[PDB]
């Protein structure tokens, strides 16, 4: 049996969106669908289901109102007009046929909806100034901080590519402004500390944003 | 209503694989037990407690006592690492647990943490963020703790989940942000992380 | 579920009569098609003989054609194997069987629901 | 002289499933009963194969249908089961011949035949000759489904998935079940 989800993207608060759901390998005439959702870090939520004929449907009191479940047995699609989305919307929404022995029978892959509208945004570059590693190692860490940008992704080198060892670029964190912000360290001799420059080299190509930092060992 | 399983377990391989997942209404609720891979629907491995599909290897069992069931993996498989979800229903007018990832090689690893203070040029821009990087720990789970001086801080708090580095070892980040009187009124700040049940801490205070 | 009882089997003499009885089980015996089967060591089982609900289509195997007569007392919930002229050949376990329904292929065992243990008749 | 269409009830290229039996009403005609009774299951009840050319009857119905190997035996009066009590029941005073034969060759494929339906699940037992083509989800608990397939609420219908590489008790049996009724009316199927 074959789930092939479609229709998930990027969408603003209070826009719609319609998934669909293309089911194969069984009677699409006769079985009823599923619709469950998961949002990031959260457990498993069931959002609707539909008969047959289409003729019921039972929703959660979380979307009641605001989504609508249809289907097309001609077309063997299966839909879910999402209307007014909010950010709690976010997830990855799977749909799911009927089969058990005695719910559950068989899920697809999903597709991923993302409730958002944060605009395109070049990062500030903030310096991250040394700090004492290892102290038995004799190293520092120092970097930078690439602040409050969007989309992903950000490019960062140091001294223009010259500097790669003791390198570390961290994943990026979504803040709840809607926008990013990562941090990338460099392990280096502190001793190196007064007489060596470090650069961080910062891309942010969809801002047509490209800086250079320069971390002094300073306060 | 909730079920409540652990976010993670570690186990070796050859190891059996416990799993547990509690809730008030699983003594006369049947529980589920799902498999989810990355980039993948979540695939049902057992069901009525302790049923097992057709289609799925026989080292994987479940079982129940009263408000807790447990999904058990003998002589665990390097393919048996993966996201698990338990479901059931509340005794009334779905639930699904919050998820455990399972890890299936090398000596556990207390995280390295550096905690940064704000730059003056962020402090001269009317913002202040504190930044705590969190490398080499494993397995692959830690938990944040903010402290202004002594105090909980929990508000603007923003904490990555973990990654896994390029030796096999995990990597995050926890920023905090606050505003710059915020910064200078207090004699420091603290990120304290938490692996394995030690925790490391690093302090940094305002020039 | 009916059950079945053979007797009157044993040994008798070449040219000797034997007649072997069936009782069944509960109240609906005039619903069945009454037969005898008969099994020789190393032999599958062989068609002997069947009577229909009125008595009135009887049945025979070619070798015992002649020789023996079935009937039934639906009173009694028996059939009867009237067995004469008794041969060596004739030396086998003999069952008891019933069915709902009359068969085309009354020879058929897969065409009988219901079988009796058996018993032993030996002629020498 | 119309001849009564027996052939286009065995020899049909395509059974109904089980749930959905087909039937033919056979009236006003002479039929061959001896010529086309002569590895094929023959089981009559209340009426003798032999006698059948010597009878006349008001109306001879033919109900065709498919079932696995193994379910030939409830295609009988006074018979219990899954096909007995759910798809085709007899009655207890059942007139007529059942006919079954192995149709291994016919309405079994590789890839598995799964158009042959049987229902598993129903509220109460079939009457004698019901036919029952709903397939409401099947309430097993007391919550109403409301059509919807989830826990205690299931689909009342299930595949044969016929394969040729299947045991004989999962193997497809074509079965024809004559019913011989003689109510009042005039008497009209007769044999010759």
């Amino acid at each position: 049996v074959q789930l092939v989800e479609s229709g998930g993207g990027v969408v603003q608060p209070g826009r719609s969106l319609r998934l669909s759901c293309a089911a194969s390998g069984f009677t699409f005439r006769t079985y009823a669908v599923h619709w469950v959702r998961q949002a990031p870090g959260k457990g498993p939520e069931w959002v609707a289901v539909i008969s047959y004929d289409g003729s019921n449907k039972y929703y959660a009191d979380s979307v009641k109102g605001r989504f609508t479940l249809s289907r097309d047995t001609s077309k063997n699609t299966l839909y879910l007009q999402m209307n007014s989305l909010r950010a709690e919307d976010t997830a990855v929404y799977y749909c799911a046929s009927r089969g058990d022995t005695v719910a559950f029978d068989i899920w697809g892959q999903g597709t991923m909806v993302t409730v958002s509208s944060a605009s395109t945004k070049g990062p500030s570059v903030f310096p991250l100034a040394p700090s004492s590693k290892s102290t038995s190692g004799g190293t520092a860490a120092l970097g930078c901080l690439v602040k409050d940008y969007f989309p992903e992704p950000v490019t960062v080198s140091w001294n223009s590519g010259a500097l790669t060892s003791g390198v570390h670029t961290f994943p990026a964190v979504l803040q709840s402004s809607g926008l990013y912000s990562l941090s990338s360290v460099v392990t280096v001799p502190s001793s190196s500390l007064g007489t060596q420059t470090y650069i961080c080299n910062v891309n942010h190509k969809p801002s047509n944003t490209k800086v250079d930092k320069r971390v002094e060992p300073k306060s | 209503y909730e079920l409540t399983q652990p976010p993670s377990v570690s186990v070796s391989p050859g190891q059996t694989a416990r799993i547990t997942c509690s809730g008030d209404a699983l003594p006369k609720q049947y529980t589920y037990w799902y498999q989810q891979k990355p980039g993948q629907p979540p695939v049902l491995v057992i069901y009525k407690d302790s049923e097992r599909p057709s289609g799925i290897p026989e080292r994987f069992s479940g079982s129940s006592s009263g408000t807790t069931v447990t999904l058990t993996i003998s002589g665990v498989q390097a393919e048996d690492e993966a996201d698990y979800y338990c479901q059931s229903t509340d005794s009334s007018a779905v639930v699904f647990g919050g998820g455990t990832k399972l890890t299936v090689g090398q000596p556990k690893a207390n995280p390295t943490v550096t905690l940064f203070p704000p730059s003056s040029e962020e402090l001269q821009a009317n913002k202040a963020t504190l930044v705590c990087l969190i490398s080499d720990f494993y397995p692959g789970a830690v938990t944040v703790a903010w402290k202004a001086d002594s105090s909980p801080v929990k508000a603007g708090v923003e904490t990555t989940t973990p990654s896994k580095q390029s030796n096999n070892k995990y990597a995050a980040s926890s920023y905090l942000s606050l505003t710059p009187e915020q910064w200078k009124s207090h004699r420091s700040y603290s990120c304290q992380v938490t692996h394995e049940g030690s925790t490391v801490e690093k302090t940094v205070a305002p020039t | 579920q009916v059950q079945l009882v053979e007797s009157g089997g044993g040994l008798v003499q070449a040219g000797g009569s034997l007649r072997l009885a069936c009782i069944a089980s509960g109240r609906t015996f005039h619903s069945y098609v009454m037969a005898w089967f008969r099994q020789a060591p190393g032999k599958e089982r062989e068609f002997v003989a069947a009577i229909s609900w009125s008595s009135t289509p009887t049945y025979y195997g070619e070798s015992v054609k002649g020789r023996f007569t079935i009937s039934r007392d639906n009173a009694k919930n028996t059939v009867y194997l009237q067995m004469n002229r008794l041969k060596p050949e004739d030396t086998a376990v003999y069952f008891c069987a019933a069915d709902r329904g009359e068969s085309y292929y009354y020879t058929r065992p897969t065409e009988y629901e219901f079988w009796g243990q058996g018993t032993q008749v030996t002629v020498s | 002289t119309n001849l009564c269409p027996f052939d286009e009830v065995f020899n049909a290229t395509r059974f109904a499933s089980v749930y959905a039996w087909n039937r033919k009403r056979i009236s006003n005609c002479v039929a061959d009963y001896s010529v086309l009774y002569n590895f094929f299951t023959f089981k009559c009840y209340g009426v003798s194969p032999t006698k059948l050319n010597d009878l006349c009857f008001t109306n001879v119905y033919a109900d065709s249908f498919v079932i696995r190997g193994d379910e030939v035996r409830q295609i009988a009066p006074g018979q219990t089961g899954n096909i007995a009590d759910y798809n085709y029941k007899l009655p207890d005073d059942f007139t007529g011949c059942v006919i079954a034969w192995n149709s291994n060759k016919l309405d079994s494929k590789v890839s598995g035949n799964y158009n042959y339906l049987y229902r598993l699940f129903r509220k109460s037992n079939l009457k004698p000759f019901e036919r029952d083509i709903s397939t409401e989800i099947y309430q097993a608990g007391n919550k109403p489904c409301n059509g919807v397939a989830g826990f205690n609420c299931y689909f009342p219908l299930r595949s044969y998935s016929f394969r040729p590489t299947y045991g004989v008790g999962h193997q497809p049996y074509r079965v024809v079940v004559l019913s011989f009724e003689l109510l009042h009316a005039p008497a009209t199927v007769c044999g010759k």
